[PDB]
């Protein structure tokens, strides 16, 4: 398994973007492996 | 080698196939541990090993001690700078929700991208990387939610 | 997620 890395840009802010997605307000634990899950 | 944003590939004995996304600033390598589990990265010739990571976190950084240390003002905008697999680089920019949790809140960005997106920057209005893109949750209709997830420097 | 999580 060659894993291997190849540049994609430049990190820069887009002015005049496009804008989408909510802003969810969530309860959420996580565990010891890294998983985030959905508090009942 | 030089900063930017990088694609995390694979290939065997055919094509390749992107797993993720990562940084590079100030010579240090910035990805998900999910993305490369603490493999070697090759970069044109050379090896890069992997310097310090955390599962729990999510994150790994090769060459060096993890660089990024901006954080979101828990307020602002911000930029989703998604690298998909097979499309180049986008800006998407959004209002995070937040992931409350039992240790504090965490910013949270509503935006549904390919696994291999995983380790996408996510930027501040100044263009400092606040976070990376990928360790996150689905919500009951399945709609999926990253995290912010940010190292220590 | 493509996936549930990551």
């Amino acid at each position: 398994v060659d894993m291997y890395i190849e540049r994609a840009g430049d990190i820069t802010w887009e002015k005049d973007a496009e804008v989408t997605g909510n802003s969810p307000r969530l309860d959420v634990a996580l565990d010891e492996s890294g998983d985030f899950s959905l508090v009942e | 080698t030089t900063d930017g944003v990088y694609r995390v590939m694979t290939r065997r004995l055919l094509g390749s196939t992107q797993v993720g996304v990562g940084v590079m600033q100030e010579g240090v390598f910035h990805t998900m541990w999910h993305v490369t589990k603490g493999a070697a990265l090759r970069s044109g010739e050379g090896r890069l090993d992997p310097y310090w990571g955390d599962v729990k976190q999510d994150l790994v950084s090769y060459c060096g001690p993890w660089k990024l240390d901006a954080a979101w003002d828990g307020l602002s905008e911000v930029q989703l700078l998604a690298v998909p697999p097979g499309e180049r680089a986008k800006n998407i920019q959004t209002l995070p929700g937040i992931f409350k949790t039992k240790d504090g809140d965490i910013g949270a960005v509503a935006l549904d991208y390919p696994a291999g997106t995983s380790g996408s920057p996510i930027l501040d209005k100044c263009g400092r990387v606040i976070g990376l893109y990928g360790n996150g949750v689905v919500i009951k209709n399945g709609s999926y939610v990253s995290a912010i997830t940010q190292g220590k420097r | 997620k493509g996936x549930v999580k990551k």
